[PDB]
């Protein structure tokens, strides 16, 4: 995770340079062109990093960024989805266990042939 | 993506800077101060974008893990929905016979 | 039920025996459906067993 540290260092250096050159520059205002070149280089480096890592960039992050809200809503939605999936898995396992137990009990109480079938052939 | 929006903002800023420097031969000290303030605002926006990128990269592996878990959960839910639809078709849609 | 397809029930045709066989078939179908829902939906024998049970009921 060096891209974040590099971006933070670049931002700090740009802020320091602006605070140092906040005076009256008599020469050509090359600060805008320098900032544009730095931003282009940073974008190229970020694209190269994302292509080397080949991460699955989802559309939800971009949507939440363009909307102007925090990622807390997406985090809560993902947590709720994971909790619902775990609850559904637990319910399915409990239902399968209860069905197996009830079938075994009905077989033992009615016909052992069905019990032997469900125990060996299934 | 981020590269698309980055390049779009860069092209917009370059076009604005060119349109503002086209009439540079008629700029005063107040115009220079306004241009410096605009450049400082652009730098602050770039710093905010870098901070947002850092906050996103600080939770990127967890985001990928949660996305994989969500994909697995969607697959499991699709399988469960198919099983439920088959059971419904067998129990309340083909009992005409 | 004894002509057209495989004949499994004997010539006795006892009501209690046929009822027990139908109950065992329904229980096996339900167990297979639950196992498919729990483990993996890659089993399509549930629909075939349900269609066979419907034909047997008809």
């Amino acid at each position: 995770h060096l891209e974040e540290h590099l971006e933070k260092f670049v931002e700090n250096i740009r802020q320091l340079g602006i605070i140092v050159s906040d005076f009256q520059p008599s020469s050509q205002a090359g600060l805008n062109q320098k900032l544009n070149f730095i931003v282009t280089g940073l974008q190229d480096i970020d694209k190269c990093r994302q292509q080397l890592h080949d991460i699955t960039v989802p559309l939800e992050v971009f949507e939440y960024i363009d909307q102007g809200r925090n990622p807390q809503l997406y985090t809560k939605e993902c947590l709720e989805r994971a909790l619902a999936k775990n609850e559904q898995v637990k319910g399915k396992i409990d239902t399968m266990k209860k069905f197996k137990s009830l079938l075994i009990q009905e077989l033992s109480k009615v016909f052992p042939e069905d019990m032997a079938k469900y125990r060996s052939i299934r | 993506r981020l590269s698309t929006l980055i390049e779009f903002l860069l092209h917009r800023a370059y076009s604005e800077l060119m349109v503002l420097t086209d009439l540079l031969p008629r700029k005063s000290d107040v115009e220079r101060k306004i241009e410096i303030v605009q450049f400082a605002s652009r730098t602050r926006q770039l710093f905010v974008r870098l901070l947002a990128l850092v906050k996103w990269a600080n939770n990127a592996g967890k985001v990928e893990k949660c996305a994989m878990i969500s994909s697995f959960l969607d697959q499991q839910a699709i399988l469960f929905v198919d099983t439920a639809d088959r059971l419904a078709s067998l129990a309340r849609d083909a009992l005409v016979h | 039920e004894s002509q057209g397809i495989e004949r499994l029930h004997p010539m006795q045709f006892d009501h209690k025996k046929e009822l027990r066989k139908l109950n065992m078939s329904i229980l096996i179908n339900f167990l297979d459906l639950l196992d498919i829902l729990i483990r993996s939906p890659g089993s399509i024998k549930r629909e075939e067993k349900l269609e066979d049970l419907k034909l047997l009921f008809v």
